[PDB]
Parts: C-alpha cells; sequence; structure tokens
C-alpha cells in the first residue's frame, strides 16, 4: 500500500515539519481537500497572466499534497502557504515571480516566524533577474528548492533552477532511472543538485474532495526534497543551506542512476544521488561536497572558478578537460576565502574547476606552494589536497609535481581529524581509488601519461586519461 | 508537451 | 555601464514589459523618482508607459509596460544596473 516514492525515500535504517513552513508557488489550490485541509494557507496573492476550474488548481494541489499530504505526503505535518503565480492553463511570469518572492520576504520581515523553506516548482529560460531574486531570498537565509525543468537538457539553461544559492531537483523513477519521455524528461548537469522521485507520484486530485492522481514532473521531484527539508529543518531549525546541502547529498542513494540515459558530456557533470530521509542512527561528521564551476570557455587566458559556500572551506581542487588541452589549477584566496581557479591552455575549448568543499568548523586552512623545481611542498597540520598548475605549452603530508609546474598544499589545522593518503595505479581510460567506508574523500589528484583530469565523484577519486597512477586524500575525525 | 508541463504533456 | 537582457528562447519572450533592476544600494524613495522621470522622459517623446510594480525588499527596481523604442533612453537613467524584458515560465 506505501507509494513506491514513499518507500524509496525511507532510508535503509529508519524510525514532521511543523515548525517548519514551506511556501508553494504554483497555480491556485484546492485548500478543502482532505488531504492537506487544515494544513494549507492560501494567501490569495496573485500574479499571473491572462488565458490564451478543476483544471486550475490540478497542478498546486497534488504537489501541497506531496509535501504536506496526510496520506500520501513527505512531511505528513507541515504547514503550508500557497501564492498563485500560474495561470489555469499553468503559465507564469518572470516578473510575477519576482513579486511573489518579495511577497514572501516581506510577510517574513512582518510577521517572522522559523525556517523557511519555498517551492519553485516552475522553469523558464535563463533569466538574470529571476536568478538574482533567488540568491538575494537564500541570503537572507530562506531555503529554496526548484525544478530542474522537463526538457531533457542541461538545467543551467534554464531559471530558477540555473540559480546560484538553490537546491535544484531532477526526477527518477521507479527503476530510479533519469525519466525520459521521448522528446522530454527529466532536465540534468551540473546545475542540478540531487534527484527524487518524480514519475508516477500519487497525491491530492481537485476532481474531488477525496480524490487521488498519479503526475510525473521535476516539479513532484522538487517537492519531495521540500519535503525533507521540512524534516531536517524541524529536527535541526539552525542548520544554514550549506549543511541542509550537505545533508541532503550525504544521506542521498548513491552511484544508483544508470548514466547511459544522459549525453556523454553531462555524465560526469551529474550527480548521481536519489534523495532519502535521514536515518535513526543520527556526533560530529566531515561533511564534503564536489562543487564543478561553469566551463571556461576557449579563450588564451581562460579561468574557470569553483566556490565554495561562505560556512565551508575548500580543502581540495582539480580540474578536468575533455580534450586534455589544460594547464592545470590553482587554489587562490578571494576576499579573504580560498577558490579553486583551472587555467586553460593555448588551444583548449575549455575547461571544468572541481572544488571539494566542506563543512569543516575550527579549520584554519592555507595553502602552500612551491614554484617548478620533481616538485616538492609538505605542511611543516593535515594535508587534504593537492594542486598543480604550469605555464608551458607542453611536458607523508607531501605534494609531488611535474619537474615544470607549480604545487600547491592545502593544510588544514584540524585536531580530532585524522587523514590518511591511497595511492593505485594501473596500464587505461579510467583509473578508481575509494576511501574506507566510514572516511570522506577530501582531495582527489593524478599521480604526473597524459591526464585528462581528476575529480571526486562521493568518496571515490576518480582519474580520466587518454602507468597512471590515482590518488586520494582521505579524512575522518 | 509544450513547455513540459502536465506530467510530461 | 547598464545592460539590457531578454530571453534566449524566443517563444518564451514577453515584449512590452519590461523589469528594470537599479543598483543593489539604491533607496525606494529613489525607484519611485527614477520610474517617474522614465514616464515624464517617456510622455515627452510622445510615449504612453505604466509602471505597474516597484520593487523593494529583494532587488531594487520597477517593473514598466512600454515599447521598446524607449531601452535607450531608460538605460542610461540614473542608478540603472540593467533592463530585463519579461519572460514566461510553466508548470513543471
Ligand atoms: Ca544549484
Amino acid at each position: 500500500s506505501i507509494p513506491w516514492n514513499l518507500e524509496r525515500i525511507t532510508p535503509p535504517r529508519y524510525r514532521g515539519g511543523s515548525l517548519v513552513e514551506v511556501y508553494l508557488l504554483d497555480t491556485s489550490i484546492q485548500s478543502d481537500h482532505r488531504e492537506i485541509e487544515g494544513r494549507v494557507m492560501v494567501t490569495d496573492f496573485e500574479n499571473v497572466p491572462e488565458e490564451d476550474a478543476s483544471k486550475c488548481d490540478s497542478h498546486g494541489t497534488h504537489l501541497a499534497g506531496v509535501v504536506s499530504g496526510r496520506d500520501a505526503g513527505v512531511a505528513k505535518g507541515a504547514s503550508m502557504r500557497s501564492l498563485r503565480v500560474l495561470n489555469c492553463q499553468g503559465k507564469g511570469t518572470v516578473s510575477g515571480t519576482l513579486i511573489g518572492l518579495e511577497f514572501i520576504r516581506k510577510s517574513q520581515l512582518v510577521q517572522p516566524v522559523g525556517p523557511l523553506v519555498v517551492l519553485l516548482p516552475l522553469a523558464g529560460g535563463y533569466s538574470r533577474v529571476l536568478n538574482a531574486a533567488c540568491q538575494r531570498l537564500a541570503r537572507a537565509g530562506v531555503v529554496l528548492v526548484t525544478a530542474a525543468g522537463n526538457f531533457r537538457d542541461d538545467a543551467c539553461l534554464y531559471s530558477p533552477a540555473s540559480a546560484p544559492e538553490v537546491i535544484t531537483v531532477g526526477a527518477t523513477n521507479a527503476q530510479d532511472q533519469p525519466v525520459t519521455l521521448g522528446t522530454l524528461g527529466t532536465n540534468f548537469g551540473r546545475c542540478v543538485d540531487l534527484f527524487a522521485p518524480g514519475e508516477d507520484i500519487i497525491g491530492a486530485s481537485s476532481d474531488c474532495s477525496t480524490c487521488f492522481v498519479s503526475q510525473s514532473g521535476t516539479s513532484q521531484a522538487a517537492a519531495h526534497v521540500a519535503g525533507i527539508a521540512a524534516m531536517m529543518l524541524s529536527a535541526e531549525p539552525e542548520l544554514t543551506l550549506a549543511e541542509l546541502r550537505q545533508r541532503l547529498i550525504h544521506f542521498s542513494a548513491k552511484d544508483v542512476i544508470n548514466e547511459a540515459w544522459f549525453p556523454e558530456d553531462q555524465r560526469v557533470l551529474t550527480p548521481n544521488l536519489v534523495a532519502a530521509l535521514p536515518p535513526s542512527t543520527h556526533g560530529w561528521q566531515l561533511f564534503c561536497r564536489t562543487v564543478w564551476s561553469a566551463h571556461s570557455g576557449p579563450t588564451r587566458m581562460a579561468t574557470a572558478i569553483a566556490r565554495c559556500a561562505p560556512d565551508e572551506e575548500l580543502l581540495s581542487c582539480s580540474s578536468f578537460s575533455r580534450s586534455g588541452k589544460r594547464r592545470g589549477e590553482r587554489m587562490e584566496a578571494q576576499g579573504g576565502k580560498l577558490v579553486c581557479r583551472a587555467h586553460n591552455a593555448f588551444g583548449g575549448e575549455g575547461v571544468y574547476a572541481i572544488a571539494r568543499c566542506c563543512l569543516l568548523p575550527q579549520a584554519n586552512c592555507s595553502v602552500h606552494t612551491a614554484p617548478p623545481a620533481g616538485t616538492r611542498v609538505h605542511c611543516h597540520h593535515v594535508l587534504t589536497g593537492c594542486s598543480s598548475h604550469w605555464e608551458v605549452e607542453d611536458l607523508p603530508n607531501q605534494c609531488v609535481g611535474h619537474r615544470e609546474a607549480s604545487i600547491h598544499a592545502s593544510c588544514c589545522h584540524a585536531p580530532g581529524l585524522e587523514c590518511k593518503v591511497k595511492e593505485h595505479g594501473i596500464p587505461q581510460e579510467q583509473v578508481t581509488v575509494a576511501c574506507e567506508e566510514g572516511w570522506t574523500l577530501t582531495g582527489c589528484s593524478a599521480l604526473p601519461s597524459h591526464v585528462l583530469g581528476a575529480y571526486a565523484v562521493d568518496n571515490t577519486c576518480v582519474v580520466r586519461s587518454r602507468a597512471v597512477t590515482a590518488v586520494a586524500i582521505c579524512c575522518r575525525s | 508537451x509544450a513547455f513540459g508541463x502536465f506530467s510530461f504533456a | 555601464t547598464a545592460t539590457f537582457h531578454r530571453c534566449a528562447k524566443d517563444p518564451w519572450r514577453l515584449p512590452g514589459t519590461y523589469v528594470v533592476v537599479l543598483k543593489e544600494e539604491t533607496h525606494l524613495s529613489q525607484s519611485e523618482r527614477t520610474a517617474r522621470r522614465l514616464q515624464a522622459q517617456a510622455a515627452r517623446r510622445g510615449y504612453l508607459t505604466k509602471i505597474l510594480h516597484v520593487f523593494h525588499g529583494l532587488l531594487p527596481g520597477f517593473l514598466v509596460k512600454m515599447s521598446g523604442d524607449l531601452l535607450e533612453l531608460a538605460l542610461k537613467l540614473p542608478h540603472v544596473d540593467y533592463i530585463e524584458e519579461d519572460s514566461s515560465v510553466f508548470a513543471q
């Protein structure tokens, strides 16, 4: 009898949301449906374009039920408030959506409550202004969850999906595969934070006050995550957005999506995570996440930058180009905070900088750099990361680089932190080395025969080449 | 679907 | 230095309505003044405008219904950061 989706997000060991409020920006909703009646407040805020009743409140009601519905919801307790920014045909405007976002912030200022989660189950093309409003609303301390989009396309081309400082959600089906349906389906790529159930999801139907319907979409996927977030913020109300994002990732099912469904270039960029509720099993833990930059573009002096959230430390930095036309990467300070910067080669199509960002309080981290000598540098403190760059066109707490390259070590003062280094080499398209269960990958790099790049995938270090050696740095309390 | 609405159109 | 943006997905564009975004520290009183200055400069040129909304609390600025003919004029108003043409969003 349990819907496939509510079982899927249930963790392998297990035992809400009322202190938290969830705002929904959507169509009108049928607030008297028995799934949600008394749990949702309709604000009667409305800003929608003209067309060009059962059907009018269909989309929204279903999602309100997914978030908070008493029989089929994720966060069966939670309080909701709805704003109407989509018309009866499911259409809205950027301007209207801003006015809605703005309404939420004003409400909050006038009658402050607890943590807020905002579900944005909608998408248009890339919008400078909409991404900015989202960012600003996020910095004011509000959590935003949005749909990746349903176009079987790179989510960075759509807003709010592409909007910085927002949890963006793609959709998977009962077989844990990305939803694809003809030319439509889940969006993907590096602006997608994680996936969640988004096919055949049962919830409240506005046909009648006790009816149910299965609907599919990245909105449905995002709604599961808003619910999960409402529960997470009820248990730990002081969570920052960054702490919350690190928890969603850590508690996700990993390596369960077959990445063959996605275009070749987006596979590496797309996170293989399916959202889940936190376990009854939970003391402090080291959380890290992998952050891909925008592609640097082909300019000769191009740089890609990967940044962490304000309350995270950058513990390592690597890079990747599909061509292998690369001048590597370096950790550089910027507004008193370290960022990961990667350098394109003359004639390269561009490169990605790939950060490892971790929640590490009490860390005092610095960078130790040595110019071309092979080249070596150490923490004279634990080593958490090696990076390397060169300026030429071609070729024990210690980093070693190429004799012609500069080498950079990330060194942290973190008592209570243990790190070890694990090496693996072979004759080869991809070499791989994983931290042991209970350890957190902090750094991933290749020993210096021509490498395309290296990247952390969860707690596995991947090195891609055209006698290659993967090197993983792993830490724990 | 135009555009990706109501269950993948 | 003020720039213009509109949606790359052409069917989703909604010409004739524009979001005028002002620089970060601009005060609500200034946003309002800038909108009126715009309407006035437009009226002198024979153009009707309608100020639909004045933004404050997240971004300063305003939403305006006008012919795109006026964009060169609007980009030169004081305090303007950028202007974006309104566009469509859809339930997902
Ligand atoms: Ca994002």
